[PDB]
């Protein structure tokens, strides 16, 4: 997948998770959640380092989108969880 | 034609629950080269369809037909699969009680007037936010509408 | 190679050290076929003969003017720009990035209303050799008219021990429905030219997005006799859309000199508690659609 396909999945997830962020202020633990929010986007920024570089190494492209994936699947968990605290 | 304060009230309650039922990204967010086609398909309060001041003195009906349309139109969208499916909102959750504000509004503009989709988690829930930001200037201008009937337009 | 305007030209480069660039063949604008020679700017050097002169631009030495003549008149003239691709980016050196609300924010639109009318922003370190031109349309694929005026300095000041130079334009929607729900966005588009250096930079929104009511206007404290409570009043900015009973306003009243006391008001007044040395402000935002709040207006206590 190109490079720039890739920044525009990273960029649909900071501004899915920026808007979560703000909307927990607006409302089973929160700070929790908050905290793990937080986490996730510390990660993107750590992944942002790897993109623009371009037993144990760095990360290629097929283990960015993968990882990319795996932060997709932990917002949807995330966004679950608010979505049944407030229903 | 018909209660405008009534109006004006469930107008302004669909413009508070569509900006806080649901997460917000921002309006440079989330945007694509093939949104021109999918604003197509989408029903707009749009230049000469009459829910400008004059056109409401003039005879509001003509607006307020094109502002049951949509409400009907995103009545049917958001209980529909993008809303329901996975990740799946309840009927009782705040988007559901956004579903039941549009309903309340349609159903006080004729009482008898009757009433695509992603595969992917990841993507239904995108076009949630595409969906309610479109959704959320839809309602602004019927608010403005309502507003404007209950203060001019009411005997 | 592309025209930009009459006579001037973009050539694309791929630009790292040492690029090989790209051949470029120049005709001539003339009826003329025989005793035609080529110059680039202030040289005489003669560069070729012929109606066509084929030259490979790589660097800027390669840019500028080229002139053909024919019996030490002169002909035409064709000025050649680059537009450089970095890393497969195109260059963004004239424009400071605001990244404000995101990266690679290099223009900021706002308009005061829903007439149509916006202003855009940009800001260069750059002070001289330096031209723009402003170019929008609603929508892309079959866009519908808005003319520009002149982009021109806005303000000057000191940023990091270098001078920042701010720049303003207006544009206007030539057939604008004030009322309406934008369905297609705003595409502003400016062409930056700094000596033989060529970018360009674009912005899209709806102008509902982009609001930012002016101040409330005439703001007035009445007070209580034995009292700290005052009556606090004040009118819609005379910019706003018209009329109010169709585009309301919502207000946010807040006394202030740690916290935050504020009221919400969809009315014109509202009756607050004042102490010493606090102001009390109130800010506007449109009733119905979450846009910017205005700048305060603000007016002392006592
Ligand atoms: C911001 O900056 C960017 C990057 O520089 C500009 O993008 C370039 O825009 C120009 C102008 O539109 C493009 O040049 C034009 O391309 C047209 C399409 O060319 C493609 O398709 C042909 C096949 O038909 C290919 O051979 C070609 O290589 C391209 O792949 C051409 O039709 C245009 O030709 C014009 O001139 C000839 C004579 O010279 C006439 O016969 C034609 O009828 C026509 O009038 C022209 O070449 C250029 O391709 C763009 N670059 C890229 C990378 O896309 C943006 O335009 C600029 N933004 C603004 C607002 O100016
Ligand atoms: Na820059
Ligand atoms: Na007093």
């Amino acid at each position: 997948m190109s490079i720039q396909e890739i920044q525009k999945e990273i960029a649909q997830i900071q501004a899915v998770i920026a808007g979560i962020q703000k909307y927990i202020y607006t409302m089973m633990s929160i700070e929790e959640i908050q905290k793990q929010i937080a986490a996730i986007q510390c990660q993107i920024a750590a992944i942002q380092k790897q993109i623009y570089a371009m037993g144990g190494s760095g990360m290629s492209i097929e283990e960015i989108q993968k990882q990319i994936a795996a932060i997709q699947e932990q917002i949807l968990a995330i966004y679950k969880q608010i979505m049944a605290m407030v229903t | 034609s018909p209660a405008w304060t009534q109006c004006q009230q469930l107008s302004q309650k669909l413009c508070t629950l569509a900006w806080s039922a649901h997460p917000l990204v921002g309006h440079m967010d989330l945007r694509e080269e093939g949104d021109e086609e999918t604003t197509n398909d989408v029903p707009h309060i749009q230049c000469g369809d009459g829910c400008d001041p004059q056109g409401l003195r003039d005879n509001s009906q003509f607006c307020l037909q094109r502002i049951h349309q949509g409400l009907i139109f995103y009545e049917k969208l958001l209980g529909s699969d993008i809303f329901t499916g996975e990740p799946s909102l309840l009927p009782d959750s705040p988007v559901g009680q956004l579903h039941a504000s549009l309903l309340g509004l349609s159903q006080l503009l004729q009482p008898e007037g009757h009433h695509l989709s992603p595969s992917q988690p990841w993507q239904r829930l995108l076009l949630r936010f595409k969906i309610l930001r479109s959704l959320q200037a839809f309602v602004a201008v019927a608010a403005r509408v309502f507003a404007h009937g209950a203060a001019t337009l009411s005997p | 190679i592309w025209e930009l305007k009459k006579d001037v030209y973009v050539v694309e480069l791929d630009w790292y050290p040492d690029a090989p660039g790209e051949m470029v063949v120049l005709t001539c604008d003339t009826p003329e076929e025989d005793g035609i020679t080529w110059t680039l700017d202030q040289s005489s050097e003669v560069l070729g003969s012929g109606k066509t002169l084929t030259i490979q631009v790589k660097e800027f030495g390669d840019a500028g003017q080229y002139t053909c003549h024919k019996g030490g008149e002169v002909l035409s003239h064709s000025l050649l720009l680059l537009h450089k691709k970095e890393d497969g980016i195109w260059s963004t050196d004239i424009l400071k990035d605001q990244k404000e609300p995101k990266n690679k924010t290099f223009l900021r639109c706002e308009a005061k209303n829903y007439s149509g009318r916006f202003t855009c922003w940009w800001l260069t370190t750059i002070s001289t050799d330096l031209t723009f031109s402003v170019k929008s349309s609603r929508g892309s694929s079959d866009p519908q008219g808005v003319t520009c005026g002149a982009a021109t300095l806005s303000a000057e000041r000191v940023r990091g021990d270098n001078k920042e130079y701010e720049y303003s334009v207006e544009c206007q929607e030539d057939s604008a429905c004030p009322a309406a729900e934008e369905s297609l966005p705003i595409e502003v588009m400016v062409d930056a030219v700094h000596k033989l250096k060529y970018e360009n930079y674009t912005s899209s929104f709806f102008i509902r997005d982009i609001i930012k009511p002016d101040p409330p206007k005439n703001l007035q404290l009445k007070p209580l006799k034995n009292s700290r409570q005052v009556e606090v009043s004040w009118e819609y900015p005379d910019t706003w859309s018209t009329p109010h009973s169709y585009f309301s306003l919502t207000f946010c009243v807040q006394v202030q000199g740690e916290k935050k006391d504020r009221v919400f008001t969809d009315k014109t007044s509202a009756t607050v508690i004042c102490r010493k040395n606090a102001s009390i402000s109130v800010r506007a935002q449109d009733r119905y659609y979450s846009s910017s709040w205005s700048e305060w207006a603000s007016v002392p206590c006592s």
